[PDB]
RNA sequence: UUGAUAUAGACAGCAGGACGGUGGCCAUGGAAGUCGGAAUCCGCUAAGGAGUGUGUAACAACUCACCUGCCGAAUCAACUAG
RNA sequence: GUCUCCGUAGUGUAGGGUAUCACGUUCGCCUAACACGCGAAAGGUCCUCGGUUCGAAACCGGGCGGAAACA
């Protein structure tokens, strides 16, 4: 089983917490990290994102890969502190773009979209671009 | 919506028909909304995949392809539930690859299971809290080295018959594969041609 | 038969699973109806029997007398089946020439006692007749003549005697003391295998160094003295003799809980009768008379001068339970505290404290058990009209934020003026004050520099600390930033005095409060000395700490204190539920090493404890270990300002008990106008 | 009476599918669709609501409207007064 | 029940053109000091609400009250 399977998910990231996180309560799906273990994948995982921070942890017998998925939510927040135009442009381009997808342009209103709640590119809501999906429609293939 | 709905539906399947000259037609049996979103996945740079009630077909082919003739065998050919793939590549790789794409699919309550899967006597490495399962469904199970172990491989279902409850969480949590089924496929049509 | 397995298997299931002395340190434990471990009877006709006696009659109905009946005892149990047919056993579930039997147990066993007790509810007389010749059993007095179930119960009594039976299990079954030290002392003395007393207590030698334990003290018949129950281990005890007197906070290079007296007399208890005995030596239980005072709740007693203490009990169960004893007449209490203090003696679990307000608080098990204690209370311990209540729960106040305004206080002549300024603490910081990390005896220097690289503290007043609240060493501080000015030096006597004044002596239900800040800003003092004093400042100090504590949007906190539950997996759930119903939250959820056993830890609120522990066990089917200790304080979410809010149930209740105006003042009485 | 649906096959039963961000924001002791204060999207499709209800502390789990299969002719709703 | 009267500094009190006094508290003089005395300060949106007129605690309508008087 490539020598150890923890591969489950994750949901803490920004501070630190550690005594707030729920590494005592996800202890025995591994057993190995414990305390030190919380440390040392959140030692990795202070930043990238600052939200909640759904990350995938893959064991390397004592410590852990903490692969954070793409995910939009986790990212729009991770990036206002505004248009960020080509940068929403290049945070869709490297998630793994799935999404259930029909062409660039069905992911590029998926993600140009999902933060209803977060506002969009200067002052207008996150609906107008996506009807008019004209401007690089084709820039991200 | 509804009326526009179906306008539509009728204009995207005819171009879609005019489109491709050759299509083949598949069964959408029992399947899940995965296995389906994940094969029009693989089939979608490709292949196209469609389907709706088996009638709006009916109705279109049976009024709007009077122009392009040789297109009226379908009619008897799609009852029950039906999926249409319309693809352009050669027939053979992607009866294959269909063929190829397979899913666990996985032991529902209340489903029929043509296939006989008996569970084999290994070492399930289970936690010994999980033996009132078996022992209610008849199967002595002793721990070993803290483990669920089952001593001899015991008969679990037939073909063809309904599958228990306790049973069907039995083979879940085992995640031992049931009886799986995707894309189940009948009839190819080609200008005007029937096979298997 | 079917029923006796499972009940069978499921114990040897569960003593494999927590038991881990298996084959080692005690070889097989497992309990197994085969080997006549294992015992049928029903208390209620005082019949009991084993497959033993029927091993044995039919041994003699057919040295090598035990073998030839342990042959046919392990035949007999199992899934092995007899035939009447033949006469003969089978390993086969049927005859050769293909019928069924049903199985040695039921056929030889449970055949017979159906026979008799079919025909005696059915009242078969001649049938009944032919059974007891058949059954040879003895026809006694008053049995050939009355009839019915008492009849029933009469002869099958006199055919199987419980006390023969189970005498008989438990002598050939059960381990001698000798048996049992090999393996028990590791879990009895803490001293190491070398120590003379260790030898003793593995050997049970009775001439050298006589080892006890007294644990269960059981009341005299008189009312306020005892007997102090304990088995010898070691020695031989007899009346008189100088005797080493531990309990178990001693130590053995100090002489605290150390007493050296004789014993009274040595008296053999037997169920409700008593017998003094001249002497005791090792191995056997006995009580003894003249240890009451000299023991607190369980101790040892040893003639050996090295001797360390036995290992204390552990309680699966937590003093969790607790209710208020407080007397109906107020002069009882001394009477009281003597009942108290013999009911803590009694039995040994519960605790008597008092709390911080004064209350009496029994702490015990379950309710019941409380139950049980306070009848004993009242009716022999103290005999005196008592009074019950719940706990009350004490609470601690704060500030959500800091002050609006600078405060502003006037001498009651008018001849100063005060200017200062409230705050919160960022975190946790009075933890580490209750910790130790921060207190009044660390000195200004280092206490200034912990302060500033740890929770961004100002150096400016790193060295300007005047207070550590309560008694000096409460969680409340103050300090000053009035700068350059002068007589204030001559104030800080007073104004730390009216400050230690408004934190004991609190605001809105006169309470302490933990974990707020308070910094004097500027004074306007009086030049000369004498229209300053005491009484005109300290009182100004309070109004003018009250005024801002008010002003702060001022807070609640209740101790939210940690419950460690054990508990299956089966009824995880259950204490889930009940946690939420109950405004708690689990944090903390583990499996054991053993397998079936939860570790579970939740924060839960004092005031939601009252019968908590009475619905778990109804919720868990009586399957819970709530052991309970204090956790920490947390904010209170509702705001004691508005009246519909829990914060102002709170105080209003608290205001009413103790006995004060139930209106909060406003404003008006602390901050006075310039 | 008013309206609505229906060979582009209703209605009703039986059988399937009812997804990603997202365990959306803010509240947190725990709130993931479902205790709540706001916003209420899009991809995929036939379809899915950032959620119908049940449920979990939460999960989990079902359930729903959404669409589809069999089923092949009318059906359904709100009123009205004898 | 109907009717009559009355709702004011903490307490009680009188009273269209900005609530009097007494005590209650503070208060400052006097005294060696207390007491006593005296003085000032603070102190009531005048029961609430609607209207009326330049303006209402007052005048007129209600609602509460409290008190009697009848019944």
């Amino acid at each position: 089983p490539n020598e150890i399977k923890v591969v489950y998910l994750r949901c803490t990231g920004g501070e630190v917490g550690a005594t707030s996180a729920l590494a005592p309560k996800i202890g025995p799906l591994g057993l190995s990290p414990k305390k030190v273990g919380d440390d040392i994948a959140k030692a990795t995982g202070d930043w990238k994102g600052l939200r909640i921070t759904v990350k995938l942890t893959i064991q390397n017998r004592q410590a852990q890969i903490e692969v954070v998925p793409s995910a939009s939510a986790l990212i729009i927040k991770a990036l206002k502190e505004i248009t960020f135009d080509e940068i929403v442009n290049i945070a869709r381009q490297m998630r793994h773009r799935s999404l259930a997808r029909e062409l660039s342009g069905t992911i590029k209103e998926i993600l140009g979209t999902a933060q209803s709640v977060g506002c969009n590119v200067d002052g207008r809501h996150p609906h107008d671009i996506i009807d008019d999906i004209n401007s690089g429609a084709v820039e991200c293939p | 919506d509804r009326a526009t709905w179906k306008s539509n539906y009728f204009l995207k399947i005819i171009q879609l028909l005019d489109d491709y000259p050759k299509c083949f037609i598949v069964g959408a049996d029992n399947v899940g909304s995965k296995q389906m979103q994940q094969i029009r996945m693989s089939l979608r740079g490709k292949a196209v995949v469609l389907m709706g009630k088996n009638t709006m077909m009916r109705k279109a082919i049976r009024g709007h392809l009077e122009n392009n003739p040789a297109l009226e065998k379908l009619l008897p050919h799609i009852r029950g539930n039906v999926g249409f793939v319309f693809t352009k590549e050669d027939l053979t790789e992607i009866r294959d690859m269909l063929l190829a794409n397979k899913v666990p699919a996985a032991a529902r309550a209340g489903a029929i299971a043509p296939c006989e899967v008996t569970v084999p006597a290994q070492n399930t490495g289970l936690g010994p809290e999980k033996t009132s399962f078996f022992q209610a469904l008849g199967i002595t199970t002793k721990i070993s080295r803290g483990t669920i172990e089952i001593l001899s491989d015991v008969q679990l279902i037939k073909t063809g018959d309904k599958v228990g409850a306790s049973e069907a969480t039995l083979l879940n949590m085992l995640n031992i594969s049931p009886f799986s089924f995707g894309l189940v496929i009948q009839q190819v049509f080609d200008n005007g041609s029937i096979y298997n | 038969y079917q029923t006796f397995q499972r009940i069978v298997e499921n114990v040897n299931v569960i003593i494999s699973t927590y038991g881990e002395g298996e084959s080692g340190p005690m070889g097989n434990i497992m309990i197994d109806p085969v080997l006549g471990t294992v015992g049928f009877g029903s208390g209620l006709h005082g019949w009991a029997f084993t497959l033993k006696q029927f091993a044995e009659m039919y041994v003699a109905k057919f040295a090598e007398r035990a073998k030839k009946v342990e042959d046919m005892m392990k035949k007999l149990w199992g899934d092995r089946y007899f035939d009447p047919a033949n006469g003969k056993f089978s390993k086969s579930a049927t005859s050769p020439e293909g019928k069924k039997l049903p199985r040695t147990f039921c056929q030889l066993i449970l055949d017979p006692i159906f026979k008799v007790f079919d025909a005696i509810m059915n009242f078969k007389k001649e049938e009944t007749a032919k059974l007891i010749e058949k059954l040879d059993i003895k026809l006694d007095s008053e049995d050939k003549d009355k009839e019915g179930k008492p009849l029933l119960k009469a002869v099958m009594r006199r055919w199987l005697p419980a006390g023969d039976a189970l005498l008989q299990m438990i002598t050939i079954h059960l381990p001698s003391p000798v048996t049992a030290q090999k393996y028990r002392c590791e879990l009895l003395y803490e001293g190491p295998p070398d120590d003379e007393a260790a030898m003793g207590i593995k050997s049970c030698d009775p001439k050298g160094p006589l080892m006890m334990y007294i644990s269960k003290m059981v009341p005299t018949s008189d009312k306020g003295r005892f007997y102090a129950f304990g088995r010898v281990f070691s020695g031989l005890v007899s009346t008189g003799l100088k005797v080493r007197i531990m309990g178990p906070n001693y130590t053995p290079g100090k002489k605290e809980d150390l007493y050296l007296k004789p014993i009274q007399r040595t008296i053999l208890m037997m169920g409700r009768y008593v017998e003094p005995i001249e002497d005791v030596p090792c191995g056997n239980i006995v009580g003894l008379v003249g240890v009451d005072q000299f023991l607190v709740k369980t101790g040892t007693i040893t003639t050996f001068e090295h001797a360390h203490n036995m290992r204390v009990m552990k309680f699966s169960v937590s003093p969790v339970v607790r209710v208020a004893v407080e007397a109906k007449n107020p002069a009882d209490l001394p009477k009281l505290v003597e009942g108290l203090k013999r009911l803590a003696k009694s039995d040994p679990m519960v605790q008597c404290i008092i709390e911080e307000s004064g209350e009496h608080i029994i702490a015990g098990a379950g309710e019941l058990h409380l139950e049980i204690c306070l009848k004993d209370l009242e009716e022999d311990h103290a005999c005196i009209p008592i009074k019950k209540s719940d706990p009350v729960v004490s609470y601690r106040e704060t500030v959500s934020e800091e002050s609006n305004v600078l405060c502003l206080s006037k001498s009651p002549n008018k001849h100063n003026r005060l200017y200062m300024k409230a705050r919160p603490f960022p975190d946790g910081l009075a933890e580490d004050i209750d910790k130790g990390e921060v207190s009044a005896r660390q000195e200004l220097k280092q206490r200034a520099r912990y302060l500033a690289e740890k929770y961004e503290w100002d150096v400016a007043e790193a060295r300007k600390i005047w207070c550590f609240g309560p008694d000096g060493t409460g969680p409340n501080i103050l300090t000053d930033i009035t700068k350059g000015v002068q007589y204030l030096n001559e104030i800080k006597d007073s104004v730390v005095a009216g400050f230690q004044w408004a934190t004991k002596e609190g605001a809105l239900c006169e309470e302490n409060m933990r974990g707020v800040r308070f910094d004097v800003h500027d004074v306007t003092l009086h030049a000369d000395a004498i229209h300053r004093g005491g009484g005109q400042i300290i009182p100004t100090a309070r109004r003018c700490l009250y005024a801002s504590v008010l002003t702060a949007q001022p807070r609640l906190m209740e101790p939210i204190y940690l419950v460690e539950i054990q508990c299956p997996e089966q009824v995880v759930g259950g204490i889930y539920g009940v946690l939420n119903r109950k405004r708690g939250h689990v944090f903390e959820e583990s499996q054991v090493a053993g397998t079936p056993m939860f570790v579970v830890k939740a924060y839960l609120p004092v005031n939601e404890s009252f019968g908590f522990t009475a619905d778990l066990r109804s919720n868990t089917g009586g399957q819970a270990f709530p052991q309970c200790v204090f956790d920490h304080w947390q904010i209170l979410p509702g705001d004691p300002f508005d009246n519909s809010s829990r914060p102002s149930q709170v105080v209003a209740e608290t205001r009413k008990r103790k006995g004060l105006k139930e209106g909060i003042p406003a404003l008006d009485n602390f901050l006075d106008k310039l």
